């Protein structure tokens, strides 16, 4: 039969039934599953320090960000993207291909195609769930211990006087693995005096860290997630074989896979110049990137006034209302560009979010 | 450490 996973290690955000305010700092601000009071009641360790408990039967105050921290994994399966083998975590089956899958940060990363609906499969023994398309779905932000975070020490701290002392900050400069059957388990810190060291963020339950300053993640669909209880479209070999003489390839760049970086940088060697939410900048081929976004926060742009046009691209990215008519042909302004590039936009005093087609720059 | 009702 079919059973609970206890998962301790797994990193975590708000539920459907969410009640307790702003403990975990916000929605998409990510904790660490740290024990299980019983199998109805779980014990969290957010980002932000705030440690509580929480519902995890009946009622679900927590969804499943990562849980390759666990362990736990698909045996005889591998992910079509980034070939990890076996997949690590929950594994994402696309429904509409024969025989593909993905591994989380690919699936929550928009490798493969948005509009391709997925079975989630959260643990070997799960039945397979029938996804809406990612192209179609809400995707938030992840904040908490991440790279470019501040941080000092956490609760289950082990490691002396490392960090200078109890209080003392550091920056997280990357997410990695504490061990190769744990993924994601660990971040690396580089300590304001300059000591550096790998701590637990994840492993185990464990939480050796404690943000003072969160940093953002990367995003996720997150009505995709189980209740507990400029980018690169091309595959790595492709990335490869054109880096050659447009800056190469290094293993610190994989976070460019999948995160939407900024053109911060043109330059003289034909090439251009990306930053990182990470605080990185990196160096490409043209041919590697495609734009997406072409608007920034401030710009003025007007709302297309084709009624038959703007239907189909609200409806084809899962946003279109009725109430929007009365905002065709009419300027606004660009108040942020989500992470599926779509905009939120300040029209008629209100604000909507517009498939970035929808609107042309005035 | 927050105790929630529940
Ligand atoms: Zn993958
Ligand atoms: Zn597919």
């Amino acid at each position: 039969s079919r059973v609970m996973v206890e998962g301790v290690g797994a990193r975590v955000v708000r539920g459907p039934d969410w009640k307790w305010g702003k403990q975990d700092g916000g929605e998409g601000h990510v904790g660490t599953v740290r024990s299980f009071e019983s199998p109805e009641e779980v014990v969290v360790v957010w980002d932000n320090g705030t440690a509580a408990n929480y519902r995890c039967s009946g009622a679900y105050d927590l969804r499943i960000l990562d849980s390759a921290p666990t362990g736990i994994k698909h045996d005889g399966t591998m992910c079509d993207t980034c070939r990890q083998q076996p997949i690590i975590g929950i594994r994402w089956k696309c429904a509409e291909c024969t025989n593909y899958d993905l591994c989380t940060v690919c699936y929550h990363g928009d490798k493969h195609h948005l509009r391709h609906r997925f079975y989630r499969i959260t643990t070997p023994g799960s039945e397979r769930v029938l996804l809406e398309s990612r192209r179609k779905s809400k995707k938030i932000t992840a904040r908490g211990i991440f790279a470019g975070a501040r941080v000092v020490r956490g609760v289950d701290w082990q490691w002396e006087d490392q960090d200078g002392g109890n209080g003392r900050r550091g920056k997280v400069t990357e997410i990695q693995d504490w061990s190769a059957s744990s993924p994601h388990s660990a971040a690396y810190v580089l300590w304001d005096n300059g000591a550096k060291n790998l701590y637990r963020v994840g492993f185990e339950g464990m939480s050796d860290l404690k943000c003072v300053q969160d940093a953002k993640g990367g995003s996720f669909y997150r009505d995709h997630c189980p209740v507990l209880g400029v980018n690169i479209d091309l595959d790595l070999e492709i990335v490869q074989s054109l880096q050659h003489g447009h800056g190469g390839w290094t293993d610190g760049m994989f976070e460019t896979l999948t995160t939407t970086g900024t053109v911060c940088g043109i330059d003289e060697d034909h090439d251009i110049v990306v930053q990182y939410p990470s605080g990185n900048r990196w160096t490409f081929n043209p041919a590697v990137l495609t734009k997406a976004s072409q608007f920034q926060v401030g710009d003025l742009v007007q709302v297309c006034y084709d009624l038959e046009r703007i239907k189909l691209l609200q409806r084809g990215h899962g946003e279109w209302a009725e109430a929007m008519l009365p905002t065709l042909g009419k300027v606004g302004r660009v108040q942020q560009i989500y992470s599926d590039s779509d905009l939120k936009v300040e029209v008629c005093g209100t604000s909507w979010t517009y498939n970035p087609a929808a609107v042309s720059k005035v | 450490q927050i105790k929630n009702p529940i």
